[PDB]
């Protein structure tokens, strides 16, 4: 018995909306099972023979029946489901590693260009083409208003 | 490069202080008042400087400008003032508003890092029933075989014990129906019986 | 004592049925029939006499990966 317990909202959390029904299904499946696992034991009562040795006056019926039973091997049904997942699993966590990766890159350049403005020059000190630099949005666009003063006049 | 905080102390808004300091250790707090006063009574006097209507005009406009400055002086300098502090605090606020978005945005990617962590659930659900399934399957399978085997040996105990009690209710109806068609024996025991009243 | 030469001799010929299948029953078959009959197919329809057969159902299965 190999099973793996798990959260259900941080299930929830990682199904991608496209397909929320076929995971629900999944979930009430599994909850369906747990049920009707829980809704039978582990294995049957094997019979008993001298109950019915003692009973049955046929000849070699409980017997033969018995014996078959023993010859008898139910087959145990192989998954052949698993590996297929695993390896499912296996490029689902390549493809987050790379993900992840390029996150960890975007955060530590914004960790620095953070840092750059915490280090800033204070600002009565600041020539206005420090200011320029430390934010583009204070930048006159010369190009589209090249005359004075290079822009609305109603927005001064 | 910063701004010096102060200017250069001025007096009169005509001399400044270097020039008073200049000469204090010659003549001192009696210096520089003499000097003008001589110098002014000079241009006065020698002809150098001409007295006309100029002078009702000059005097005019040097009434108007001190009055202007002292009265409107503090008005400009706090107005100044206020644009230089406003234009800053604006400033300070750019600065932590983008700090502050920035901030977010690393926030927001360590919370997308934490969740595609979590991913695995996923693949341990599909697990889970899996194994569930096809533990069911077996267990169901090894249950029908219990059923069926316990029918057969039930049914045939029962047909079984069913004749038994069919053919005993039978015998018993039998013998009660064919002892009747069969001597004053029992009258004599009757007598005998009787006698035995007490 | 009437009943008790009854359950002697009786009990005697009752035994004495190595000759008689049913004991000089000569009916109830019509009603013996249909009772097995209806005990049966309550119970069954097939060869309940003879060593049970098996088929194996297997489960269902769908596309699990993200389509």
């Amino acid at each position: 018995l190999a099973l793996k317990t798990i959260d259900w909202v941080a299930f929830a959390e990682i199904i991608p909306q496209n397909q929320k029904a076929i995971a629900s299904s999944l979930k009430s499946w599994n909850e369906t099972l747990t049920s009707r696992l829980a809704a039978l034991p582990e294995n049957p009562p094997a019979i008993d023979w001298a109950y019915y040795k003692a009973n049955v006056a046929k000849a070699g019926l409980v017997d033969d029946f018995e014996k078959k039973f023993n010859a008898l091997k139910v087959p145990v049904p192989e998954d052949k489901y698993t590996a297929q997942v695993d390896a499912e699993e296996k490029e689902d966590v390549k493809s987050c590693a790379e993900w992840v990766s390029l996150s960890k890159a975007r955060i530590v350049e914004y960790e620095k260009e953070m840092e750059k403005m915490k280090n800033l020059i204070p600002f009565d000190q600041m020539t206005i083409e420090d200011l320029n630099e430390a934010f583009p949005e204070t930048k006159l666009d010369k190009k589209k208003y090249p005359y004075w003063p290079h822009q609305p006049i109603e927005n001064l | 490069p910063p701004l010096p905080e102060y200017g250069g102390k001025v007096r009169y808004g005509l001399i400044p202080e270097e020039f008073f300091q200049f000469l204090y250790p010659k003549t001192g707090v009696t210096g520089p008042y003499v000097l003008g006063t001589g110098l002014i009574l000079y241009a006065l006097s020698k002809e150098i400087y001409v007295i006309s209507a100029e002078t009702f005009t000059a005097l005019s406009v040097l009434g108007v400008m001190v009055y202007g400055i002292k009265k409107y002086g503090p008005f400009v300098a706090d107005f100044a003032d206020k644009l230089n502090e406003q234009k800053l605090a604006q400033l300070e606020e750019a600065k932590q508003a983008s700090i502050q978005h920035i901030q977010n945005a690393i926030d927001t990617e360590k919370s997308q890092q934490a969740l595609v962590q979590k991913r695995h659930y996923l693949f341990d659900v599909q697990r889970n029933n899996i194994a569930m399934a096809l533990e069911v399957t077996y267990r169901e399978r090894l249950y029908r075989v219990y059923k069926e085997v316990k029918n057969r040996l039930d049914y045939h105990i029962s047909v079984q014990n069913m004749m038994r009690r069919k053919e005993q209710e039978h015998m018993i109806n039998w013998v009660e129906k064919h002892v009747v068609q069969s001597t004053i024996a029992k009258c004599i025991a009757d007598l005998k019986l009787l006698a035995k009243k007490a | 004592q009437k009943l008790f030469v009854d359950k002697i001799r009786e009990y005697k010929s009752k035994r004495q049925t190595s000759g008689g299948p049913v004991d000089a029953s000569s009916e109830y078959q019509q009603e013996l029939e249909r009772e097995l009959f209806k005990l049966k197919q309550m119970f069954g329809n097939a060869d309940m006499n003879t060593f049970p057969t098996f088929k194996f159902e297997d489960p269902k299965f769908e596309v699990i990966e993200k389509p």
